[PDB]
RNA sequence: GCGGUCCGGCCGGGAACUCAAAGGAGACUGCCAGUGAUAAACUGGAGGAAGGUGGGGAUGACGUCAAGUCAUCAUGGCCCUUACGACCAGGGCUACACACGUGCUACAAUGGCGCAUACAAAGAGAAGCGACCUCGCGAGAGCAAGCGGACCUCAUAAAGUGCGUCGUAGUCCGGAUUGGAGUCUGCAACUCGACUCCAUGAAGUCGGAAUCGCUAGUAAUCGUGGAUCAGAAUGCCACGGU
């Protein structure tokens, strides 16, 4: 799919983990109301925008694993429609079968 | 002493205890008039013993679970009869063509791929 | 159908009195499943059938069933591109099938508050041989003693 | 018999011939009349001048008549002076809030035109 | 209809304004952002705001203050069918 | 005090031999075994289009079954415990054990 | 079934029953009458939970339409290469005289509203599901245990039943549209989110020619769950009630 956009995909990844799950403390305690209240919150909503653009954990697609295919997700597998089903019919993901009820 | 039998319905599952001797019914530590509001959810719960003359010569003590309405008192009164023929063994005969004996087995279909419900297919157009 | 030729569906009983053709009155009238609402309506009906106009609670709605009760119908045969009405006699399990829908039908289109109150008036005026029910019976037997040359 | 708002109501029930005013719905009429401690289950005939002069002054504090037609008429006629987007869909007839235009602006747009 | 707990603005634009206002005003200042909200700062500014293509100059009354920038600024070219 | 086994596999033949193992081992050394418990049976489902362009109405449906069986052992004797540990079994099932 | 109780399966206890999931049995025209060409086979009867492929699913023969997909992927040929490739901000895919398809909600009394009270199945959960308690009319906020789960949570099933009111009206039917005030997710809610509160209260009174689905736990009607997913279903995939 474009082997650029598999590149966007894996950038975003590196540099969210870079800045947050470490640097989510401005939006996670600063913008709730204690004595924070004062100008300190108002220089979080500012300092929180001078983050680059990416960083943030909704901006990643999560496309397909093989083919990168950015529609048909399954998070159970990591793989598109067509990759769950080519590769469930030999035999290759464990345990999944033809469910018939 | 007791006798048991097991009754189902739809997705109904009774059980169902007889002893000797009361015109008593009580299902779910409750009577028959405060849980069945229905009269005939409260018919055929006495249909059993209205064939087979037992009113007042036989208590009954029930459980219910799972299932609405219809489909729990349907599944006690197939757990009667079948309390009823380990009692006397005899009334069996008697209850076959009464139709109580058969379980009633149609339950829901599973909603099919492509169709709005089991069997309701989109409305379909020419052109 | 062409091959799968059918037994019957059984039918319970009603509960207070013990009849079918009670009970097939009352899957008539009912709507979208709604059964318990169907017989509070037949019910209370029925017995304002009874000591409005009449005793015999249940021998009054067999004879008023009594007079919209068809005995010929009009069907169409066809032969080679032309349609004759041929006039039909009704056989009785057909001829309470066709009453108790036209006197359900009759009782739906009137001007009375409740439908309990729609259904014992309409059941009352079929049982003067009045109304719009034996008006539906009247214009299905003239058509047929009209097309009697087709038979 | 007649309120604040110059209306003149009829005698349903008071929780419901209160909504007859303009600018009062379901829950001001509920509590204009939990406020006048009167049941409403009660018609307006049956209510005193003693009661109906009562009711008025709680009525008389909510912005309930011909004076929100002119605050909704501001706020209106406020958008159309901006040139702001909500203002342009004001003065065009078109759904404001959104909503698809391609199909399906029928109540915004009047019966169709060819 | 953003939260009560702090209006948006971006940086780039805050500061932008601040310097801007000290010094009697200009050009038409261009910027890109449409999202960020006029402040009371800014009555009397001429605000060259993106649309696409163009930048089309708002000068903000006091009656735009509370509203975003993009209001002040149509993204669509439409007139008339036939 | 009783120690408690979780035994999950997507295979019933496998998780069977699993338990055997534990039944016979906890008996080998001579403990109190209830022994297993069916726990009730995880279905996931699946359906996925098997066109890769259009035809919503053509698909397949895929499950996974996960099996459960729980038995509990209420002597732990220390003979037990390394016992316990020392055993070799397959790797489709998956074992959890909680106190 | 017993002992006790706070009268809660609640505690000892029981392994009976429901249930959980492994194994086994059972249905085969097996038995019997009659009809048919000493046939096959058919109609009917008994027993049985089930009777004639018991219900439903998966399973799509040789081929047809040069059917669909070079855009999931792979790949022959051709073409571009300081650009038809790569990065970024804002916009657009949501435009709007109009026409069509598939749906949802309605046009009410077999109903609307108000109070009280019953009976489900099946699914999901760790940068998640989130009880109790407190604040808020509400969406929600604070605090915050339990749960990688037959245990904890999502999560209060709705139609139904009992009582009351409305009394056939563009209505106490309908809830589109618009104004104001908010909540949450998220760098960000203007273009262009969902939801809450107050107000507003359109069309619509059963639909021309035409046309669609369904043979039984089906149609019709009523709620619940899931995937996708930060947020965002009237769609889709499932589950039960009548
Ligand atoms: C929505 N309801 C309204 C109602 O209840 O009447 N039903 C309908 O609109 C369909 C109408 N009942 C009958 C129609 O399909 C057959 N008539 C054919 C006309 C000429 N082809
Ligand atoms: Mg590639
Ligand atoms: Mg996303
Ligand atoms: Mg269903
Ligand atoms: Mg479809
Ligand atoms: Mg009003
Ligand atoms: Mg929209
Ligand atoms: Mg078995
Ligand atoms: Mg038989
Ligand atoms: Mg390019
Ligand atoms: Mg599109
Ligand atoms: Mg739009
Ligand atoms: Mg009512
Ligand atoms: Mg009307
Ligand atoms: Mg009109
Ligand atoms: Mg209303
Ligand atoms: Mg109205
Ligand atoms: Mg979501």
């Amino acid at each position: 799919a474009k082997q650029s956009m598999k590149a966007r995909e894996v950038k975003r990844v590196a540099l969210a983990d870079k800045y947050f799950a470490k640097r989510a403390e401005l939006k996670a305690i600063i913008s709730d109301v204690n004595a924070a209240s004062d100008e300190d919150r108002w220089n979080a909503v500012l300092k929180l925008q001078t983050l680059p653009r990416d960083s943030s954990p909704s901006r990643q697609r999560n496309r397909c694993r093989q083919t990168g295919r950015p529609h048909g997700f399954l998070r159970k597998f990591g793989l598109s429609r067509i990759k769950v089903r080519e590769a469930a019919m030999r035999g290759e993901i464990p345990g999944l079968k033809k469910a018939s009820w | 002493n007791q006798y048991y039998g097991t009754g189902r319905r739809k997705s109904s599952a009774a059980r169902v205890f007889i002893k000797p001797g009361n015109g008593k019914i009580v299902i779910n530590q409750r009577s028959l008039e405060q849980y069945f509001g229905r009269e005939t959810a409260r018919m055929v719960v006495r249909q059993p013993l209205e064939l087979v003359d037992m009113v007042e010569k036989l208590d009954l003590y029930i459980t219910v679970k799972g299932g609405g309405i219809s489909g729990q008192a349907g599944a006690i009164r197939h757990g009667i009869t079948r309390a009823l023929m380990e009692y006397d063994e005899s009334l069996r005969s008697e209850l076959r063509k009464a139709g109580f004996v058969t379980r009633d087995a149609r339950q829901v279909e599973r909603k099919k791929v492509g169709l709005r419900k089991a069997r309701r297919r989109p409305q379909f157009s020419k052109r | 159908p062409r091959r799968r030729v059918i037994g019957q569906r059984k039918i319970l009983p009603d509960p207070k009195f013990g009849s079918e053709l009670l009970a097939k009155f009352v899957n008539i009238l009912m709507v979208d499943g709604k059964k318990s609402t169907a017989e509070s309506i037949v019910y209370s009906a029925l017995e304002t059938l009874a000591q409005r106009s009449g005793k015999s609670e249940l021998e009054a709605f067999e004879v008023a069933l009594e007079n919209v009760r068809p005995t010929v119908e009009v069907k169409s045969r066809r032969v080679g591109g032309s349609t004759y009405q041929v006039p039909v006699e009704v056989r009785p399990v057909r001829r309470n099938a066709l009453a108790m829908r036209w006197i359900v039908e009759a009782a739906r289109k009137r001007g009375d508050k409740s439908m309990a109150l729609r259904l014992a008036n309409e059941l009352s005026d079929a049982a003067e041989n009045k109304g719009t029910a034996v008006k539906k019976r009247e214009d299905v037997h003239r058509m047929a003693e009209a097309n009697k040359a087709f038979a | 018999a007649r309120i604040a708002g110059i209306n003149i109501p009829d005698h349903k029930h008071a929780v419901i011939a209160l909504t007859s005013i303009y600018g009062v719905g379901k829950t001001r009429s509920k509590a204009i009349l939990a406020a006048a401690g009167i049941a409403e289950d009660v018609k307006i005939s049956e209510l005193s001048e003693g009661q109906i002069d009562t009711l008025r002054d709680e009525v008389a504090k909510f912005v309930v008549e011909g004076d929100l037609r002119r605050e909704i008429s501001m706020s209106i006629k406020r958008l159309m002076d901006l040139g702001c987007y909500r203002g342009l869909r004001h003065r065009r007839g078109l759904p404001v809030r959104g909503q698809r235009t391609k199909t399906n602006a029928r109540t915004r747009k009047g019966p169709r035109k060819p | 209809r953003s939260l009560k707990k702090g209006p948006f603005i971006d940086l780039h634009l805050l500061k932008k304004v601040e310097k801007a206002v000290e010094s009697g005003d200009k050009k038409p200042l261009r910027t890109w952002s449409r999202r960020s909200t006029i402040f009371p700062n800014m009555i009397g500014l001429t605000i060259a705001v993106h649309n696409g293509r163009q930048h089309v100059p708002v000068f903000v009354t006091d009656e735009m203050v509370g509203h975003k920038l993009g209001e002040f600024a149509p993204t669509r070219t439409y007139r008339g069918h036939a | 005090q009783r120690i408690r086994i979780r035994l999950k596999a997507f295979d019933h033949r496998l998780i069977d031999q699993a338990t055997a193992e534990i039944v016979e081992t906890a008996k080998r050394t001579g403990a109190q075994v209830r022994g297993p418990i069916p726990l009730p049976t995880r279905k996931e489902r699946f359906t996925v289009l098997i066109s890769p362009h259009v035809n919503k109405d053509a698909r397949d449906q895929y499950e996974i079954r996960t099996h459960l069986r729980l038995v509990d052992i209420v002597e732990p004797t220390e003979k037990t415990v390394d016992a316990l540990m020392r055993l070799d079994l397959a790797a489709g099932v998956d074992v959890q054990i909680s106190l």
